[PDB]
């Protein structure tokens, strides 16, 4: 936690979302990563 | 779907815009009112006392200010103005509009963001001035102020004012006032209309050159803007020819033959520009089928509407109602085939697909192959084979042949067996799986591996596929003399076809079986017929079923379908005639037959580079993103199409098409698109050129704002910057869709465009487009080059400042201090302060001391040098420790800033004035994130002996920065105390120096405020207005 | 006071406020002044789990 | 005076490029992608795949390979610093094994 | 995911950021006290044996 709020790095999944832009390999990987989930412990 | 739409119809930029007002972006404003009335000069002396309208402000002080289109009167607002306020009011808000999201204070701005901001500012300064100077009209002078010149008339009410700001040489000169003196010394003859191009008696002048207030800078900008459009101009005849050429003759349009009135119709762009956008185009679609499909459907319809071919299934049913068979039989070749055909969409689409096999590969839907694979013992499956065999060859799938083969092989399992390649892609693996070259079975390429004894039919089927599969061909289309060429991997005008096209020589068709695809049907039937009469298969069917099966096959072979014919003679044309009108031009890759070595295995595009690679050609192979997707069609339908084509009774091609196509060529959407592409490219280059100013790129480029500070930029700050550049562009050209978004992915510091495709044998083909120029880009870099001199006019001061007490009665401008007051790093006995600086408190009376940069510890007195940052990182501690010594002590600090915004505070010289309160606030409000405009306290110039009084100052600059000053006591005969400045002659060179040509400018060192401006009045009619069609 | 820390002072404090905390004492297994070992009668493997 | 790291660390510099295959982590991202690609290229390892997904499967990987994440950059430049800025103040000093 | 989607703030300036990150964090330091304890923890062990 300390590390999280002392660090300038920000995690923004939308980046993935915007790059994929979408059987579909594209969608699969997305459903597999699940960008909506914001837990990164 | 946001992308989908943009493919079919992208917002077209607003190129042509007119301005009937003044072409200037700088205005002279009054800061301190005139000294009238006064105790010495009687009021009856000043011109202002007689209501005489003056060309310049009549006031003690006047300065120049940036304000785009303050005098302009336009038709379309590019909503991108740059408006500054008089230096006596705070302008900070213009230099914090970008990355100061973290800046708390409202009066403050973060310095490390200065360059970024200034840059973007200049970008808008340009965008907001992109207009064509419109010509209005004149009136001869009815007074003797000028020798009967023709004075231009501005539109709008409340106009009489302009005629005096417009022409200064027109004023009378009764006074000995600073103004009159200027006026009086100007050449008389350079005012009003200068020259014109009158072509039609009783029409407007095509253009006129004229003298009048304006600024060399924005004049040049607009000059090159018009220059760029002038290159895109095309004339009626060129269009006649172009359109005529595209239609292949079916449609005929006309242009007039006689003296015109000059028309500006910008549409011609370079091939380069078309390719570059065709790549961007491809980029944002690759892999996402649902984006390209609607495009095909559109063309699908377009075809249906123009093609004379009509599908009528009843044809199959009729011929089939005469098949001979017994009723006591269990199976009915006749029936089963009809129920399998269930007698279009897929047909028309398949054709459209031929135009974009670059990104879309049509394939037969899995659902069309037998579930289990089928068995040559099932009449049902035999028809299944048939259906597939007839359809496959119409798909762009380069593996169709192998599938057409395997399709039967799958049914023959156990009956006829062949040597497959391995244990995975076995003779029983669903045919639909052999989707890539690496899978083509050995025996399929080397027929000899198939036993003519143990596998007779299967072999023959292969020999057929080889000897009768359609031979690709080509047809020429388009007219690049006007539309340039979007082709990438193929030559201009070339349109590849997966079929042999043999133009028809007649206009009154008749059934014809001498077609490529007609034989294909024939062979396929003959094969089946042989499979049936096969000595070891025929014994399993009732002697009656065979007769029927044969009969049926014969009727299918000899069916009177027109499709095969149409596909060879007309279809190709129809496509060629449409191609030029599509919004998204064709994108193909060679159709190879069975030369697998040349099968396309990959197509990709790059829009960034790697590590230290700067040459596109080197990073291309390893920085491309593959593109393309498959689209599945229904084999059933396609066959029915090929089986039941029919032409109208009394068809006459030469006429039919003349009607069908006409309307399609009344849709000028094509031309509009060109203008878009034109911008898309300007946008790209504008990005790289600006981005290369805040970050390090791989492109050679100018650099003039390096003195304005800027932060160490990360791929993040880069993108954020880009995002603004983007917005502003769209906003100024009234675009609501995408532009640059495709390229914006992550980091833009290494953008580059290129595309490549690769064959099976590994040979690759690159395509690096030649970046055409950019007017927008050049213009920004131009104004930047001027900014490097006229910076004060933009509310920016250059150099550093020196905080130190200076009390005296003298009247110099703190923005033009006197030499001995400034010192620098190389001055003797000066102390510079670095990082290891710390402070050791004093004790028992001793003095406190701060550490040098060499490790010397000095007391709080003398001349120090502080880099702004150093103070920022310690504001509180420093203000607390030093302020007291700066104010009443003997300490003087020089803060190093480089560039900074400034604000002026004028005061009455005869009364005491101490600037501490002002500078105290400044120092105290400095933050590790912000600084407020530097405040200067300057004296009001006077035009008559005035007593004197003390004045305590604390801030002065390091170099001249009073260039913003236009004139003092402009209406008096002379300034006696305080800064004296006469109207800047340099800015009115054309008027003050008689030996100078009218057309001479002085950029980029001096912006003249009066030049020769060329005003046009060209017409901008809609194409349909001058190029007419003949219905 | 025209400055707002980044990261925020409050944010960082609370955060380090909990890192400051020393790890918990682990009596379990040791004897008390009477000589009896403290804790519960559980298998070593089970306790671990 | 040492603090061990299972990563290579470099000098901090925010101007660093997103696609710097010099960065161990960034390269791994790449290498793992191109491997998969090679794997999926001939479709020799995926029968029962009715349509050719090479085109799509490829681009999809390419997109991941070239994505502009700055995480690796951080994990190699700042991350290490941060850890060092803490270690000493921690209540339970570090205990590492090579 | 983390490895795939990280970004810095566009207006980042290390020198400032970390300064603001350390101040509040070091101001609550307990190094010194822990040192004193470490001293006793030892004396204790030593005494025992």
């Amino acid at each position: 936690v300390l590390l999280q709020r002392i660090s300038p790095l920000q995690i923004d999944p939308t980046i993935i979302s915007n790059t994929m832009s979408t059987l579909s390999p594209a969608s699969s990987i997305l459903g597999k990563l699940r960008p909506s989930n914001s837990d990164f412990s | 779907n946001k992308k989908t739409a943009q493919l079919l119809h992208a917002d077209t930029p607003r190129l042509v815009t007119w301005d009937a007002g003044l072409c200037t972006s700088f205005k002279i404003v009054p800061i301190v009112p005139a000294q009238v009335p006064q105790d010495v000069l009687a009021y009856t002396f000043f011109t202002s006392s007689y209501a005489i309208q003056s060309p310049f402000p009549e006031a003690a002080v006047s300065r120049i200010v940036v304000h785009t289109r303050w005098a302009s009167n336009v038709d379309f607002d590019r909503d991108s103005s740059v408006i500054m306020a008089p230096p006596t009011e705070n302008n900070i808000h213009l230099f914090k509009q970008l990355l100061n999201t973290e800046t708390l204070s409202v009066r403050g701005a973060n310095p490390l963001m200065f360059r970024a901001n200034v840059l973007h500012m200049l970008l808008e300064f340009v965008l907001d001035n992109l207009y064509l100077n419109r010509h209005t009209g004149f009136s001869q002078d009815h007074t003797p102020f000028t020798e009967g010149a023709n004075l231009r008339s501005l539109p709008g009410p409340d106009a009489e004012k302009w005629y005096s700001i417009m022409y200064p040489t027109r004023m009378g000169t009764p006074n000995v006032s600073k103004i009159c003196n200027f006026v009086a010394s100007c050449v008389r003859n350079r005012v009003g209309r200068f020259d014109r191009a009158q072509m039609m008696n009783g029409a407007m002048s095509e253009w006129v050159d004229v003298f009048e207030t304006s600024d060399a800078l924005t004049v040049s900008i607009r000059g090159r803007w018009m220059a760029r459009l002038a290159r895109m101009n095309i004339n009626p005849t060129e269009i006649e020819w172009a359109l005529t050429e595209c239609a292949q003759g079916y449609v005929t349009v006309t242009s007039p033959y006689a003296p015109s009135v000059n028309r500006l119709m910008p549409y011609r762009i370079s091939n380069a520009e078309r390719q570059i956008s065709q790549i961007i185009r491809i980029m944002n679609i690759g892999n996402n089928a649902t984006v390209i499909q609607p495009v095909l459907q559109d063309i699908s319809v377009l075809l249906q509407r123009i093609s004379p071919l009509q599908i009528d299934p009843t044809i199959i049913s009729n011929t089939m109602s005469t098949v001979s068979e017994s009723t006591t039989q269990t199976l009915s070749p006749a029936s089963s085939i009809l129920g399998k055909l269930r007698p279009f969409s897929s047909f028309r689409v398949a054709l459209a697909g031929w135009l974009y096999n670059g990104v879309v590969t049509t394939v037969i839907d899995d659902s069309s192959y037998p579930k289990d694979g089928g068995s040559v013992t099932s009449l049902e499956n035999l028809w299944d084979f048939f259906i597939l065999a007839l359809a496959l060859p119409l798909t762009t799938d380069p593996c169709a042949p192998v599938k057409a083969f395997m399709t039967l092989a799958n049914m023959m399992v156990g009956f006829e067996t062949i040597p497959m390649d391995n244990q995975i892609y076995t003779q029983s693996r669903r045919a639909s799986a052999f989707s890539t070259p690496h899978t083509w079975p050995r025996c399929f390429m080397n027929i000899q591996l198939i036993s003519p004894i143990d596998a007779p039919i299967l072999r023959q089927w292969a020999e057929i596929i080889h000897r009768y599969w359609p031979n690709p061909s080509q047809i020429r289309y388009g007219a690049p003399n006007v539309f340039g060429s979007a082709n990438l991997f193929t030559p201009p005008e070339v349109l590849l076809l997966p079929i042999d096209h043999q133009p028809a020589n007649v206009t009154t068709p008749t059934l014809d079986f001498t077609n490529e695809l007609t034989n294909w049907r024939a062979r396929v039937c003959e094969l089946m017929k042989n499979l049936v009469d096969n000595q070891r298969y025929q014994p399993g069917w009732t002697q009656s079923l065979v007769s029927s099966m044969r009969g049926t096959l014969d009727k299918l072979k000899l069916i009177k379908s027109m499709t095969p014919m149409y596909l060879q003679q007309l279809a190709p044309v129809e496509l060629a005639v449409i191609a030029p009108m599509l919004p998204f031009p064709p994108f193909q890759v060679p159709y190879v037959r069975l030369d697998r070595d040349r099968v396309p295995t990959m197509v990709g595009v790059t829009r960034q580079s790697r590590d230290t690679i700067t040459q596109p050609a080197l990073s291309l192979s390893t920085t491309n993103t593959t593109v393309g997707v498959p689209l599945a069609l229904d084999a059933r339908a396609i066959t029915v199409a090929l089986l039941s084509g029919k032409y109208p009774p009394d068809l006459v091609t030469n006429v039919w098409y003349a009607d069908a196509i006409y309307p399609m060529y009344a849709d000028t959407e094509v031309f509009s698109n060109l203008q878009r592409d034109m911008i898309t490219c300007e946008a790209v280059q504008t990005l790289v050129t600006l981005v290369a100013q805040i970050s390090e790129t791989q492109y050679p480029v100018d650099r003039y704002l390096d003195w304005i500070p800027s932060l160490r930029a990360s791929a993040a700050t880069a993108a954020t910057f880009a995002e603004w550049v983007n917005t502003s562009m769209k906003t100024a050209f009234d675009l609501s869709d995408m532009l640059l978004e495709p390229l914006l992915s992550g980091d833009p510091r290494m953008t580059q465009l290129a595309i490549q495709y690769q064959q099976y044998n590994g040979r690759t083909f690159n395509v690096i487009p030649e970046m055409p120029g950019s007017v927008i880009a050049d213009c920004v870099q131009l104004t930047a080059e001027v900014f490097n001199h006229e910076y004060n006019l933009f509310g920016i001061a250059r150099g550093d400042i020196i905080i130190g007490r200076v009390q005296s009665t003298h009247l110099w401008s703190p923005l033009a201090p006197p030499p001995d007051l400034v010192f620098d790093r190389d001055t003797p006995g000066v102390h510079i302060f670095g990082r290891d600086c710390r402070i050791s408190f004093g004790m028992n009376g001793a003095a406190p001391m701060i550490r040098d940069e060499t490790g010397m510890m000095v007391p709080f007195e003398g001349n120090w040098i502080f880099p702004l940052a150093l103070w920022q990182m310690n504001t509180r501690y420093f203000n607390q420790q030093f302020d007291a010594w700066i104010k009443t002590g003997e300490l003087r600090i020089r803060i190093e800033m480089g560039a900074y915004p400034y604000m002026l505070h004028y005061y009455d010289p005869r009364q005491y004035a101490n600037a501490w309160n002002l500078t105290s606030a400044w120092l105290e409000e400095i933050t590790p994130t912000s600084i407020p405009s530097v405040p200067f306290m300057v004296p009001i110039s006077s035009d008559h002996d005035i007593s004197s009084a003390p004045a305590v100052q604390y801030i002065i600059s390091t170099e001249y920065n009073d260039r913003s000053l236009f004139c003092t006591n402009s209406s008096s005969p002379q300034t006696i105390a305080g800064p004296d400045k006469h109207i800047p002659v340099e800015r009115y060179n054309i008027l003050t120096n008689p030996d100078a040509p009218p057309t001479q400018i002085q950029l980029p060192e001096v912006v003249d405020l009066y030049n020769v401006v060329t005003r046009y009045a060209y017409e901008t009619p809609p194409i349909t207005a001058v190029v007419m069609g003949v219905p | 006071e025209q400055y707002r820390a980044r990261p925020g002072i409050a944010s960082v404090q609370r955060a380090t406020e909990s890192a400051e905390l020393p790890m918990k004492n682990n009596d379990e297994g040791t004897p008390d002044k009477k000589g009896n070992t403290r804790g519960d009668l559980v298998n070593e493997h089970s306790e671990a789990k």
